[PDB]
């Protein structure tokens, strides 16, 4: 359930986006110390928030993006979304053939990649479990031979079974329309659609 | 008092009341979460240089915890000399047979 884009849909380039802005949200509550020192307790989770803004719209590819876009409402489904700055297939392999030991937790993974997959990662990357839709981002990464380990950001949201899989390509963000209990299209008389922006929050 | 039938004990109990009436200051402010596991009746000695104190010394007498850890307290001052009594003087002349209903025989 892409997001359509140009991509899936060359024809209707109009739909690329403008521009698009992602933010951290990490709610923490802080205080400061009158001797100079910092105190912040975390509680609550990360998200991701994505804002998408688009052009003047022409009434067929306005019809497609209706067209998805109550499907989802009717369905109350999720929106995926690709995001291609990060589209780089720097690593490669039988990904499905890494062994990822249980009871990993906390913010460091460790994998045998059984000398297996080829290339590596960068900081900036990122990294997704197999089994979950979180998207998670690399801070650093190691090697030991056929040994890799990862320190990722934000901490993990589960305890590994030792069925995950690792995921380095095509990771989609999950995500639902907080704008859309409000949505609507300006129509101007040129016959062109305007005003259209998306804000979204990823869901789990 | 309702549960207390020993004068002299009365007398010495009553002493640190009036003692402690003397002491009428009480002082409130907030805690980082380092200090959790004060509860109320602990001992604090208070030290501030521009109030010239110096081990000034409290008892606690109101908490509130949080689900942050930050925590309110205020504490009620006292000294030393609340807890102690002076002498006193036995009371024995005084022990009146409150005798009653009872007629005088020839």
């Amino acid at each position: 359930m892409r997001l359509p884009d140009p991509y899936t849909n060359p024809e209707l380039s109009g739909l690329g986006f403008e521009s698009v802005n992602l933010i951290d949200n990490d709610p923490v509550i802080r205080d400061e110390l009158p001797n100079g020192k910092v105190n912040e307790v975390k509680v609550s989770a990360q998200y991701w928030g994505i804002n998408i803004s688009y052009p003047e719209l022409f009434p067929d590819e306005y019809s497609v993006l209706d067209a998805f876009i109550l499907e989802y409402k009717r369905t109350g489904g999720y929106i995926d979304v690709i995001l291609p700055q990060y589209e780089a297939f720097r690593v490669r392999g039988n990904t499905n053939l890494v062994n990822i030991p249980a009871g990993q937790k906390g913010s460091n993974i460790t994998m045998d990649t059984q000398g297996v997959l080829t290339g590596i990662p960068k900081p900036g990357d990122l990294f997704k479990l197999s089994n979950h839709p979180k998207v998670y981002k690399i801070t650093s990464f190691n090697r030991s031979g056929n040994s890799w380990s990862i320190n990722v950001y934000p901490d993990l949201f589960i305890t590994t079974t030792g069925a995950e899989k690792p995921v380095f390509n095509g990771i989609l963000f999950r995500t639902k329309l907080m704008n859309g209990d409000a949505f609507g299209s300006t129509l101007n008389n040129n016959g062109t659609y305007s005003g259209i922006s998306l804000n979204l929050r990823e869901s789990l | 008092f309702a549960n207390i039938t020993n004068y002299y004990t009365a007398r010495s109990f009553a002493d640190r009341e009036l003692k402690k009436s003397r002491y009428s200051r009480t002082l409130s402010f907030s805690l980082p979460y380092q200090f959790i596991g004060i509860e109320p009746n602990d001992a604090i000695a208070f030290t501030y240089d521009r109030y010239g104190w110096d081990r000034k010394y409290f008892l606690v007498d109101e908490v509130e915890n949080s689900r942050e850890g930050k925590i309110n307290v205020t504490l009620q001052e006292y000294g030393e000399d609340v807890f102690i009594n002076s002498g006193q003087v036995d009371n024995s002349g005084n022990d009146i047979p409150d005798i009653s209903n009872n007629v005088l025989p020839p």
